[PDB]
RNA sequence: AGCUAAAUAUUGGCGAGAGACCGAUAGCGAACAAGUAGAGUGAUCGAAAGAUGAAAAGAACUUUGAAAAGAGAGUUAAAUAGUACGUGAAAUUGCUGAAAGGGAAGCAUUGGAAAUCAGUCUUACCUGGGUGAGAUCAGUAGUCUCUCGAGACUAUGCA
RNA sequence: UUUCAAUGGCCCGUCUUGAAACACGGACCAAGGAGUCUAGCAUCUAUGCGAGUGUUUGGGUGAUGAAAACCCAUCCGCGAA
RNA sequence: AGAGCAUAGCUGUUGGGACCCGAAAGAUGGUGAACCAUCUAGUAGCUGGUUC
RNA sequence: UUGAGAAGCUCAGACGAGUAGGCAGGCGUGGAGGUUUGUGACGAAGCCUUGGGCGUGAGCCUGGGUCGAACAGCCUCUAGUGCAGAUCUUGGUGGAAGUAGC
RNA sequence: UCUAGCGAAACCACAGCCUGGGGAACGGGCCAGGCAA
RNA sequence: AAAACUUUCAGCAACGGAUCUCUUGGCUCUCGCAUCGAUGAAGAACGCAGCGAAAUGCGAUACGUAAUGUGAAUUG
């Protein structure tokens, strides 16, 4: 009875495996894309250099003022003030 | 070379480094300590005062006042190197401040001392739009 | 050099050779200075020739980069695309919905709020249940949305942003990096509800134009100048940088125009790397690949795609 | 039978805080006049067999499972019939490739994985 | 398995032999395969490298790109291939080296000594 | 008075094969310029010292500096490999942030506070029907390996 | 984890001394660093054989390391008296 | 109406450089009373140390 | 009733200071024969870290960061195998100290 | 004497207000005390 | 009570060169063999390279010649 007892348990425990394998397949479970230590490092270093070669504050500076120079706004925007708009008028003419 | 400050990328800053400089480490630390946070032009004037004995560097950790000139001379080139590196970037000169300075021990071969300096800007933009 | 195996010898051989290399480099620099100060034209021609190289200049040649002259074929293709409703006379107002991964944490809920801060008129619904992304996009199509943003978070750290264009627009999948909240930014500011002003720079390549085009579709077409809030998307070596700022102009002597604005970072601040562009709603398996980056090819640092 | 421990804090070596050449690994103080070895007040404790935990609870994680170290995907299969008492610990050097094979197999098997989110990343 | 006591099986002694070998012993250490159609034409497997031998690189960053052997650099076990170069800092070309057992010989430089070597090893032209 | 092979010895010399041997404070005094530098009138004594990388691709060029060097910039898979070069521990020192700081500190218990991690899960089970299915089921037909029937299948119908 | 609050706790090792007192040794960190190798004797236990017992001086042999393994001639040692 | 013999281990003991470190040596032979090299692992009841 | 690693499982009671010393079971290091049809460029070994665990404990397993070419669990074999001291050997480094001073 | 410049060795368990008592010194740590900035 | 100074903890940079991996080296055992010099040995010194720092090599025929081979490289 011990030997037949252990086989029935395994049949019970194997069926629950097969059931769980079925339900997991049905659900659209997420993939598990791994992480590489070489690509993570190389992209970490290449990025830091880009920030240095991006010049964010300078690039947003010069192109925004040229946007103001071209005047994408109306007659006079609410962000600008008259003190500096006078130099805007002198420079643009 | 990777520095010791989270700033000093191309944002608003320029660097400068000194390696194995033939000056006493203790003097450089005290010189660095007093000039930290001052305006760049203000620091230049103060260093001149030290040469002319108009002002003396306090000695707090390594102890009161003194007038070292060799360590100040080493710092003069580094600060001059600092602003020369600022110009290459093309920053706004009149608002330079000494945001960071650090003196580190060197190999025991006379006690030399690495020196680094970081110049930066101070800015505030009003939100308004209330 | 490396021929001699003794350690202390090869150091003395190098240091002697290093000093000699610096000495003759000195004299050639000095004589060049002596002759250049004598003839300023020699300095002029050297400067006009000896331009230091850079990755952008040494970039490998690819034909997809568009010329400065706007080509009619491109505009013909792009005047009837998915986003054309936002660019035509229709002037569609885009509403955004931000979701997370299944059973995420509160880290995103304090970063997606910063995202929502930079995106006025953009709802948010925390993902609940067994609903998949291809089912959210269908639901948002009839609800009245335009684009859908998902902030995947795992190990209590957000790492991937995928966004799809409703109803059947292309889907993009970026991997965020250096995502710093507004608190972790020095001299941060508090932002209001004013509509930010988009700025998109350095998107020369054709594929980059499309990715820039979708991001433009993500914003309200009518900026609020009075709030003067600026959102920056800048691509440099494929690393798209998203930043926010408040700009107030000042009188700057360095800038030859005479005016230059001070900037104050508002948050957030993060990177993206375009991992894959899909056609149709984002499906990990059964989608159509507009572009999927080979990781071995990116090692050619002078070659780009955005 | 719940997971209850007779003590949380570790046993540190005596005077291990003062010195750095002295390691924090517990070493029995054999000093002849050592009052700390002599169990005075204000001193530290000392490992005794009286500190052992319940024999039906020894090696049990706070959630009741006993950690079981699985090297490869063969090892995760034999925990088919002890999933209610053992938890598949993934070895530290198992690569991210086989690490997913171990977690996906263990998820369907019904067993609990303790470090299922290491070196990997989900994608929806 | 080795059975002769005339041969050795020592990492220390075999490496000593490899890097202590002079050029007339290094010329056999630097051999190259032959192209499959040419391998069966002469019925020989591999031949030592030689200047002015047309070869194709099979492994490395320079895989596939063909050429000849400008000069064989015996003292470091390298093959210098024309047009297989590298852009230095100063814009010049520092030609990278390929080991002799990676490339494949496509067109040999037919010397009188090579012909005898072919027919010596039970071969023919 | 005389010689005489082989069996035997062998920390040297000419080579050779191995090792449950040491793995750069070890093993030789010497993995390298090793009895070498250097010390001593002299006889003698006598060290320290291995590792960039696949490739030198060893940093052009611009700029500051009298230079030395620095900053841009470049190469590289990576410069958290820049020749003071593999990994880079502890002691030790400098900068920053934090809290604490009436002649010590120190640790132990008990908490509190700040700061931070532990782990979260209704979902499955059972039952009811319909709908299409499949087979280990056919009041069914064949092949294969075993030992009638036990497997793996190929048709065919889905009761 | 840092810190605080209340309660507490005379520097460790050696040596000395009933005990201390002591006198010593200790600026800090890393690495190195001390019952080992062998012949003889006796004891206990384990194994093989048992009025026996023990191949390895040596010889035979070993084609795939052959300095291993495997095999036994003439003595001999210790027992038996 | 013999119970040993042989191998391996453990602990013990006696030698051997004999757990590690530390006492002026002495002798032989050299170098220019001095100094050097070896015999030498010369000698200890003693001293200090002897590791999860 | 499944509870035969009979070296297992189970039941009951009392007991618990410790030097010299006696006995027993274990943890750890280098290498050796067997083994895990073991791990490893999708990252070995190592290293740091207020990440999480395990053991009375020696010790162990794991997350993150660096890192870049090897390594380990189990059964036995084996030894130059475990440190806080020895005015210990070697290297490094401080206070003293910018002091004695030159 | 000051200012520059060049710059040790010794020593180092760790410290450092005493008052008394604390039996074996106890004061350099223990308890009662004051002090303690 | 903040700063300064003093203290602990964390980040970062120096300092140092342990750890880990190896390794044209050491040590150990076995094995084979017999070979210096008045025909100038061992040793020493001075020389010698298209340029060598040591280092090897070589002797005014100098980092060697003749001869036998191999057959196209030396390589800073």
């Amino acid at each position: 009875g011990r030997q037949i007892h252990r086989c029935k348990q395994r049949l019970t425990r194997l069926t629950q495996y097969l059931l769980k394998a079925r339900r997991l397949a049905l659900k659209h479970q997420p993939a598990l894309i791994p992480i590489k230590p070489k690509q993570a490092h190389r992209e970490a270093s290449r990025e830091r250099k880009a920030l240095i070669a991006a010049k964010l504050e300078k690039n947003i500076e010069k192109e925004l003022v040229k946007r103001l120079k071209s005047g994408v706004y109306g007659d006079q925007p609410l962000n600008v003030n008259e003190e500096i708009w006078n130099k805007v008028l002198a420079a643009r003419e | 070379v990777r520095y010791s400050a989270s700033p000093a990328l191309e944002t608003k800053c320029a660097k400068a480094r000194g390696a194995y400089l033939r000056t006493h480490f203790k003097n450089s630390r005290e010189v660095a300590f007093t000039i930290n946070g001052m305006s760049l032009k203000k620091a230049f004037i103060f260093l001149d005062n030290v040469k002319e004995h108009k002002q003396a560097v306090p000695f707090r950790r390594f102890n009161q006042a003194r007038w070292p000139v060799k360590s100040v001379k080493f710092f003069y080139d580094l600060l001059k190197n600092a602003e020369a590196n600022a110009e290459a970037k093309g920053l706004d000169m009149d608002k330079l401040i000494i945001k960071h300075v650090q003196v580190n021990a060197a190999p025991k071969q006379s006690s030399p001392s690495h020196i680094e300096i970081i110049v930066a800007e101070e800015e505030e933009a009003v939100p308004k739009a209330n | 050099m490396g021929k001699i195996k003794n350690k202390i010898v090869r150091q003395q051989q190098y240091m002697k050779a290093l000093h000699q290399k610096n000495k003759d480099k000195l004299e050639r620099r000095k004589e060049r200075a002596k002759e250049e100060e004598k003839d300023p034209e020699k300095k002029r021609l050297r400067l006009s020739e000896n331009i230091p190289a850079t990755i952008e200049s040494k970039r490998v040649y690819d034909e997809t980069i568009i010329e400065d002259k706007p080509d009619e074929e491109l505009q013909a293709e792009l005047k009837d695309d998915e986003f054309s409703a936002y660019f035509s006379e229709e002037r569609k107002v885009p509403k955004l919905l931000v979701t997370t991964s299944k059973r995420a944490s509160r880290k995103c809920y304090d970063f997606a709020s910063e995202l929502l801060d930079c995106f006025p008129n953009a709802e948010f619904r925390k993902r609940t249940g067994d609903i998949e992304v291809h089912e959210i996009a269908e639901a948002a199509a009839k609800r009245g949305y335009t684009d859908l943003l998902v902030l995947n978070e795992d190990r209590k750290k957000t790492n991937a942003l995928t966004l799809v264009h409703l109803p059947n627009g292309p889907s993009f999948y970026f991997t965020l990096s250096n995502l710093q909240t507004a608190k972790e930014i020095s001299n941060h500011g508090r932002s209001t509800g004013h509509i930010p002003e988009l700025i998109i720079n350095n998107f020369s390549t054709r594929l980059g134009m499309t990715v820039a085009r979708a991001f433009q579709s993500l914003f309200i077409q009518t900026p609020q100048i009075q709030g003067r809030q600026v959102v920056t998307i800048h691509c440099q070596r494929d690393f798209l940088f998203f930043r926010r700022h408040r700009y107030a102009f000042r009188e700057k002597s360095n800038m030859p125009d005479g005016i230059g604005t001070g900037l104050q970072e508002l948050g957030p601040r993060f990177t993206m790397r375009l991992r894959m562009v899909q056609k149709g709603v984002w499906d990990r398996k059964e989608g159509e690949v507009f572009f999927e980056s080979n990781a071995g090819e990116e090692s050619d640092r002078r070659k780009f795609w955005l | 039978v719940n997971i209850i421990k007779k003590r949380t804090k570790p046993f540190k070596r005596h005077q291990s805080d003062r010195f750095k050449r002295v390691g924090e690994s517990w070493r029995k103080p054999r000093g002849i006049d050592s009052c700390v070895r002599r169990r005075f007040r204000g001193t530290i404790s000392m490992p005794k067999i009286g500190y052992g935990n319940n024999k039906k609870t020894r090696y049990c994680m706070p959630n009741g499972l006993k950690a079981f170290l699985v090297r490869n995907v063969s090892d995760v299969e034999l925990l088919l019939m002890h999933n209610k008492t053992y938890a598949a610990e993934i070895a530290g050097n198992v690569s991210a490739r086989k690490r997913v094979e171990i977690v996906e197999k263990a998820r369907a098997l019904g067993v609990k994985v303790t470090n299922a989110g290491a070196k990997v990343r989900s994608q929806e | 398995m080795k059975f002769s006591r005339d041969v050795t099986s020592s990492r220390r002694k075999q490496r000593k032999a490899h890097f202590g070998a002079p050029s007339s012993v290094r010329r056999v250490l630097m051999s190259a395969p032959l192209s499959k159609e040419l391998r069966e034409q002469y019925k020989i497997r591999s031949l030592p490298v030689r200047r002015d031998d047309q070869i194709t690189v099979i492994r490395g960053s320079n895989k596939g790109r063909e050429g000849k052997i400008t000069s064989v650099y015996r003292k470091k076990f390298l093959l210098l291939i024309e047009r297989v170069t590298r852009e230095k800092a100063n814009g010049a070309s520092a030609p990278v080296g390929i080991d002799a057992s990676k490339v494949v010989i496509t067109k040999l430089h037919l010397d009188k000594d090579r012909k005898d070597l072919i027919v010596r090893k039970g071969g023919k032209v």
